[PDB]
RNA sequence: AAAGAAUUUAAAACAUAUUAGAUUUAUCUGAUGUGUGAGACCGGUGAUUUCUAGUUAAUCCUUUAAUAAUAAGGCUU
RNA sequence: UGGAAGUAUAAAUCGAAAAGGUGAUAGUAUUCAUCAAAGUCUAAAUAUUACAGGAAAACUGAUAGCAAAGAAGUACUGUGAA
RNA sequence: AGAUUUGAGUAUCGUAAGAGGACUCCCUUAACUUAAGCAUAUCAAUAAGGGAAGGAAGAAAAAAUAACAAUGAUUUCUUAAGUAAUGGCGAAUGAAAAAGAAAAAGACCAAGUUGAUA
């Protein structure tokens, strides 16, 4: 085997030892454990988003990404002025990548919005927001009133077929076919009249006084994905019938005739 | 284990092991890989025939990135799931549900077809097939799918 | 220099399991040194309940 | 605004106008010390860009260089070398000559801070340039949060270190990106990082 | 069910989301650009440019453009705003 | 001629139209409809791929976002 | 410089803009994608065989270990660097 | 005579110098050596020479990647990798996106507007 070294070059003075790798595990952890003491969610590694990798090779893993875009801040009705105080990192550098990303780090703002308790600004109990919520406690409850109410009508349908639906699958693992059809027709409804609405620019941000129970990190409580199970579908005769490689070489062709197409017309 | 070596069962002997009257000097006939076509070259046409010279086109930044294509064979389609499994579907057909072996997640793109393949349906999800993988899985009654 | 070593974690386990079980025989620990001849059982346990107040 | 038709005035150097003035300017550079501290800003458009402010402890110096290339300073251009290292003409200077000006009045100057500087203009022989420099033991400049920052002790003698932008443009900190591959930090920092031999403590 | 990998109508189906935004000069900056012009004129090049256009020689005026500018796009650019001051006398 | 549901609710570019405030110039800057760009079919429709017969166009590979004509690099002698 | 019809810097000449740069095979054209240069500051994660204060060691044990275990860069040599 | 512009001397209050340079940022076109000779190349941002600082310094908020189900300031570690590429295509030299982590933070000038203007 014909060797290859760079070694002609001084590598003595190249060396480097790891003889403080031991000794950095303790100093960097000696910090984390400092820094919540000071105050216990500094260390707390705000919020980042589910972002998709890069290149076909890792396209279909998910893994964090830092801030939120300012869109996806709107869809959750969150400030991005007040996003960064409250542990969530913010990145107006990032344009919206597409629908279905908009749609998933919207609902990790929903979600997380919900487990944020915020202590008030100042402790003492003459604080205003304190105050400000015991002088709307009859309005929030004539303003949730309603919200129930009519919330418990427009579900009145797709609640009791997603019911019927439910137990039809379990009589068919302990008929199916008629629940999905009925249900997916309830579903295209409800989108058509939401079609045919001013809503809240921002939501208000949860303040209440709480016993501290202290977590060091917000992205380990909020999985990235869900976890994958073993998937089965019905055989069709349609499926049988699909010429994956047939497809596969008409894209193929397709593509690698456009040269033709632009020869043709330019003579 | 430097009680190990040679140099503790050579010591007494005066050239170490060496030679007396070609000596151990400092160079046995240069430094690296010299005299490639000169005096070296007999061991470069026997064991490296084709170290010297250019061959292929240059590619100037190469996307290895691009080139990343994991594949699997037919016969080994039903171990992504497991074994249990495929006794559990072994006697389902048209009309059923039959387990759907997605192999981008197990990270493979490209399906091979080489050996058998069990005589059970199946529905194969991935993002490149075979000419003859696709005929041995739709010969024993599956489906092809694609993705991405 | 090379100080420390490097061994697969799954022969680490084998020996370590190799070491357990030799324990549990009087004849190896014995062998190896060790004055056992009046203790009781060769797999010598203990009541965690006398443990706890030590 | 004023100083939005100065910018546009500015880059048209080749105009009658403005050679003329070059002209006179270059004349009065020629004949006097080649450091020396001119009342205002000859460019006050280029000028305040840089960050001149027309407050106390900013003051202006300008700083007269002989461009064109120099030889290898060799005696009788004799060199005991290879010929790929025979060569005494044709060889420049890796620093521009702006930031081998601005360093001139960086050592002239010891008590102040160099922060920026501009041409002025430039004939067969010299080329001219404008240094801004900074006291930082001013009242003024240590009490603005703006600008307190040159008040840093790293900031002694900025030019020689590389940090102005006419000495950090030789160090290649032009662009980013894959074309600036070897300057990422620092050409020789990176160098170094990259012939890096690491040797873990377990290692096989 | 998940499109297709090859082809120009390729990859995963998703609701792609960019806005192209203009980099360009207000109405005002046609004022400034006379203004300055006028106070100045034109290069030495510039004029040499305006001599060839008179004559009708367009293609040597792109060609003395790409000269001295470096650039075929930018001698169109040159070869416009002075054939359009001939234009403006 | 023969096989063919195709996957399922939070949206930004603006090709265009109609208005609002301005400029005369290689003229712009706002706001509201519309389609685009949309996808949830009801044993039959069918988007979509085969096979046969002509015609048309391209036909050794590459310049790594896509093409073209120059140029250059590949492979064999 | 790995950057190959030029990756970066500098010098001589030349020199823009009703903007424009990049998509590393030079050239023109039309699309597409992605940024918006030529001013400034910015903690944290990283380096350390100056020097000072400590702790350790499968290190050496007075021809060994620093040149130096005592008034060691000392005695002594050279015009001097040493 | 007066209103300004520029340039000086003097007084007062401060500022620079010198030591150290193990680590940090840079200027300079060394050679021995290797190629079994040698002239490009290697040695090699290496030695010597020169400048400047701090407890760390440098960099830092895209005229950046990529062609994807896309990312997103700087720095450092793992991997990509002795790979793409460079080379009397000889000897030899040789990165980077992606992907995994440590730590995380963004702010201003100029230009533009407001002028009983400060």
């Amino acid at each position: 085997a014909v060797s290859n070294i760079h070694f002609c070059k001084d590598w003595r003075s190249k060396v480097h030892t790891w003889f403080k790798q031991p000794f950095r595990k303790i100093r960097r952890h000696q910090t984390r454990v400092e820094k919540a003491k000071a105050v216990f969610p500094a260390t707390i590694k705000s919020l980042k988003p589910s972002v998709h990798c890069m290149n076909q090779r890792f396209n279909y893993k998910l893994r964090l990404g830092r801030g939120f875009t300012l869109k996806e801040l709107r869809a959750a009705k969150i400030d991005k002025n007040l996003a960064r105080t409250i542990g969530i990192a913010v990145d107006p550098r990032r344009k919206e990548s597409s629908k279905e990303c908009l749609n998933r780090n919207a609902q990790r703002l929903t979600e997380y919005m919900n487990r944020l308790v915020v202590l008030p600004k100042v402790h003492a109990a003459t604080a205003k927001r304190l105050v400000l919520n015991k002088k709307n406690a009859e309005a929030k409850t004539k303003k949730a009133a309603e919200i129930k109410k009519f919330i418990a009508e427009h579900n009145k349908t797709i609640k009791e077929l997603k019911i019927k639906v439910a137990a039809a699958k379990k009589d068919y693992a302990k008929e199916l076919k008629a629940c999905l059809k009925g249900l997916k027709k309830a579903q295209v409804a409800f989108a058509a009249q939401v079609a045919k609405k001013k809503t809240k620019q921002f939501n208000k941000l949860p303040v209440q006084q709480k016993e501290a129970k202290q977590v060091l990190d917000a992205n380990k409580v909020i999985r990235l994905t869900a976890p994958c199970t073993l998937e089965t579908k019905t055989l069709t005769k349609g499926m049988k019938a699909f010429d994956a490689v047939a497809h596969l070489r008409k894209a193929k062709n397709v593509a690698k005739a456009v040269s033709g197409i632009v020869k043709g017309q330019k003579k | 284990a430097t009680r190990f070596r040679q140099t503790r069962r050579r010591r007494g002997h005066v050239s170490m092991g060496y030679g007396r009257i070609g000596k151990h000097r400092k160079q046995r006939g240069g430094r690296g890989n010299a005299g490639g076509q000169h005096h070296r070259k007999t061991w470069f046409t026997t064991f490296h025939p084709d170290y010297f010279g250019k061959h292929g086109m240059r590619v100037f930044h190469l996307k290895a990135n691009k080139y990343y294509c994991p594949s699997i064979n037919v016969d080994s389609l039903w171990s992504l799931v497991g074994k249990d499994v495929q006794a559990q579907y072994k006697n389902a057909k048209v009309g059923e549900e039959v387990p759907v072996i997605d192999c981008v997640k197990h990270g493979y793109f490209k399906v091979l077809g080489k050996g058998f393949l069990p005589k059970q349906p199946v529905i194969v999800r991935a993002r490149y097939f075979s000419e003859k993988a696709q005929q041995k899985i739709k010969a024993v009654g599956g489906a092809c799918e694609l993705t991405a | 220099r090379k100080w420390q070593r490097k061994t697969p974690k799954q022969m680490r386990r084998f020996a370590v399991a190799s070491c357990i079980a030799a324990s549990a025989v009087p004849a190896l620990v014995s062998a190896r040194g060790h004055h056992i001849a009046g203790v009781p059982q060769i797999p010598l346990v203990v009541n965690s309940k006398s443990i706890s107040v030590i | 605004g004023a100083y939005k038709y100065i910018n546009a005035l500015n880059r048209k150097k080749q105009s009658d106008v403005l050679r003329f003035l070059r002209r006179i300017r270059c004349w009065e550079l020629r004949h006097l010390p080649r450091i020396h501290r001119v009342a205002r800003p000859t460019n006050p458009e280029r000028a305040r860009r840089l960050g001149y402010k027309p407050k106390s402890g900013f003051v202006i110096y300008s700083v007269r260089i002989h461009r064109g290339n120099r030889k290898v300073s060799a005696r009788k251009g004799i060199v005991h070398r290879k010929p790929a290292c025979q060569g005494i003409h044709k060889i420049k200077r890796v620093k521009s000559l702006q930031a081998i000006a601005e360093q001139r009045v960086g050592k002239h100057c010891g008590a102040l801070r160099v922060l920026n500087s501009y041409f002025i203009g430039q004939d067969s022989t010299y080329r001219f340039f404008e240094v801004i420099l900074v006291d930082p033991f001013n009242a003024a400049i240590r009490n603005d949060p703006k600008m307190n920052w040159i008040c840093a002790d790293k900031q002694k003698r900025r030019e020689a270190r590389g940090l102005t932008s006419a000495a950090k443009k030789s160090r290649g900190f032009t662009g980013k990106g894959r074309r600036y591959n070897k300057i990422g930090a620092g050409a020789r920092g990176n160098l170094k990082r990259r012939n890096l031999l690491q040797l873990k403590r377990y290692r096989s | 069910m998940a499109g297709i990998a090859v082809g120009l109508k390729r990859g995963y189906p998703v609701h792609t989301m960019t806005a192209k935004r203009h980099y360009g000069v207000t109405k005002r900056k046609h004022v400034v650009n006379d203004v300055i012009r006028e106070a100045c004129g034109f290069s030495a090049y510039e004029r040499h440019m305006m001599d060839l256009l008179r004559r009708g020689l367009d293609k040597k005026a792109l060609k003395y453009a790409k000269k001295h500018l470096g650039t075929h796009k930018r001698g169109l650019a040159k070869r416009d705003e002075i054939q359009r001051a001939l234009e403006a006398i």
